[PDB]
């Protein structure tokens, strides 16, 4: 089961940009992946000071390292134990969902489909697959396999819906239209397209004080999608 | 002694500037810009000091651009004709060095092309034809001011301090008025920014000027009248200039 950490491009503007469209030219990657979490490490004021203070010292008298070690003792499961536990639960029991939980999730997914369609009436640029539903399922069974129980419960899923909801919230988050033209080029410039190619828009947008790589592609991908 | 009187007679007058300008290139008709553009290369700056340190420039550069048939080449031929220590190449066929030294192997050094014209005006047609390879070398000449030469043998450094007059045809041989000149000339940025300044010419139809061209050209191809003459003779203008070179303004 693949766990992947991608690196996004250009920073915060990629959030200003459509949430997808990040990986290569294709969102399909993000479609295959169940749980996508673009993140923030907003240090609760005690974090940045945590790391800083840690850098300041980092010498004597191993007090901090010790503190880490008692954090390890107390730090819940010794994590050497956690492993053995995971093996245990993984081999022993295979969970199964309950019917009311099922119908619950039906309501879940149809509300998702409907509502977010309505959201996309405006052609709001972003998604929903039954694969995502199947994901939600696998989370429910996973967590059911935490409690080790042979059977699922409703509350048990009630967590999962909202967790994945946070994931959906993650799915949600030279002027473009001007460069988005290329249209003037596609027309009265080149019905063929040839001898035009990215190289042409390069000579057309090379000494016009104007075009970035992402800019050139964006407007291109845009018009490609737009249907112009 | 007998001539210095003439030199004095030249410096006295208030018009001899204008005389210079009008008398430069008889063959060529008008434009008045590239006249000054050509002469002001012959007479260069202090090209000296400021130490500690790195030395200022000094000299000058020009690249004439325009739709062909504009006789941009006549200037060139006139410069290789008029001034001593002037090399003329048509490169594209430079081919490479060419503008630099071989070196001959020994360790005897070829002249050659660019460097054999030193403290002078080198005239190259068509920068746009020589592609990447040599243009970089020229940049090395107009940036570092020195020509460093090491080939399979004795390492070397040979100075060339020169002015470079080029004639470069536009991408489509035309304007493209609406396009930025930056995009039109089609030579790389660093060599572009070292040429100050371009003196672009485009020729457009004006019946007065048209009539004047046909008249003037037919005139040229007539053995008579060849009586068209500059206020300064081509011979004296040299001793004049060479005099004007001895000043440290």
């Amino acid at each position: 089961s693949v766990l992947a950490a991608a690196n996004p491009i250009y920073g915060r503007y990629d959030d200003l940009k459509s949430p997808g469209d990040n990986i290569d030219f294709q969102t399909t990657i993000l479609s295959r992946f169940d749980m996508i979490f673009i993140v923030k490490d907003d240090h609760n004021e005690e974090r940045d000071i945590s790391i800083a203070n840690h850098v300041i010292n980092i010498h004597t008298g191993n007090a901090n390292a010790m503190q880490n070690q008692q954090e390890e003792n107390g730090s819940e499961i010794s994590i050497e134990k956690m492993k053995r536990y995971i093996t245990y639960c993984r081999l022993k029991c295979a969970p199964r969902l309950s019917p009311q939980a099922a119908e619950k999730l039906s309501s879940n997914f149809v509300t998702i489909r409907k509502q977010l369609l309505i959201n996309e009436l405006e052609s709001t640029e972003r998604p929903i697959t039954i694969r995502q539903l199947e994901a939600i399922i696998r989370i429910t069974e996973s967590l059911a396999k935490l409690e080790l129980s042979p059977i699922a419960q409703e509350r048990h899923v009630d967590e999962a819906i909202r967790l994945f909801q946070a994931s959906t919230m993650d799915a949600a988050s030279t002027s473009l239209s001007e460069i988005r033209r290329f249209e003037q080029e596609l027309k009265r410039r080149l019905p063929i397209g040839w001898s035009t190619s990215y190289q042409t828009l390069r000579r057309e947008f090379v000494d016009t004080h104007r075009f970035s790589q992402l800019a050139l592609d964006k407007a291109l991908y845009a018009l490609e999608k737009h249907e112009t | 002694s007998d001539e210095i009187n003439e030199l004095k007679e030249m410096v006295k007058d208030e018009h001899i500037y204008d005389k210079l300008v009008r008398s430069i290139a008889p063959a060529v008709f008008g434009h008045e810009a590239v006249k000054k553009g050509i002469l002001l290369q012959m007479l260069g700056g202090v090209h000296k000091s400021t130490v500690e340190g790195i030395k200022l420039r000094g000299d000058i550069n020009i690249c004439v651009v325009g739709d062909p048939s504009t006789s941009k080449s006549q200037f060139l031929k006139y410069v290789v004709g008029f001034a001593p220590r002037s090399v003329y190449t048509s490169g594209k066929a430079s081919s490479a060095a060419g503008l630099t030294a071989a070196v001959v192997r020994d360790y005897t050094i070829e002249a050659g092309a660019l460097m054999l014209a030193d403290n002078g005006i080198c005239c190259i047609d068509e920068f746009d034809k020589m592609d990447i390879s040599d243009q970089v070398a020229i940049h090395e000449a107009m940036e570092q001011q020195t020509i460093s030469i090491a080939k399979a043998g004795i390492h070397a450094t040979l100075n060339a301090r020169t002015s470079i007059l080029a004639a470069a045809n536009p991408v489509g041989g035309r304007y493209n008025r609406k396009l930025s000149l930056r995009g039109n000339l089609n030579m790389t940025a660093p060599i572009m920014s070292r040429f100050d300044l371009f003196f672009v010419i485009l020729d457009d139809c004006n019946e007065k000027i048209d009539t004047e061209l046909a008249s003037h050209i037919v005139d040229l191809h007539m053995k008579r009248d060849e009586a068209i003459e500059p206020p300064f003779s081509a011979e004296q203008l040299r001793r004049y200039i060479k005099y004007a070179r001895t000043f440290k303004p």
